[PDB]
């Protein structure tokens, strides 16, 4: 028991899916490499007789 | 002297507000009209006679 104009949209559509192919990489810490000193981690070869 | 014993304090109010409604869900006061007609009816009188 009220009166009032309206507007409605009906929407329709859908989304399939065919191809089972796809690939995701993930990145991590890019910030930080950036922000501070990174260098150089040697397989030092250890000629001082221990190995 | 008058005054000892005297504290004020306030204890509730009550406020007016009425409800604009541009649609409305009140009726009210109806008008009609109601016709009452009446039936007036004319009789004889005893009669009056010289011989």
């Amino acid at each position: 028991q009220r009166i009032g104009r309206e507007i409605r949209l009906t929407p329709r559509y859908r989304y399939f899916n065919f191809l089972p192919i796809m690939l995701v990489i993930n990145v991590i810490n890019l910030e930080e490499a950036i922000a501070q000193r990174t260098a150089l981690d040697v397989n030092e070869t250890q000629v001082t007789p221990a190995s | 002297a008058a005054l000892s014993g005297l504290t004020v304090t306030g204890v509730g109010y009550s406020l007016e507000a009425r409800l604009t409604n541009i649609n409305q869900l009140e009726m009210g006061l109806l008008i009609d009209s109601d016709v009452q007609k009446q039936g007036f009816m004319i009789p004889t009188l005893p009669p009056l006679v010289i011989v």
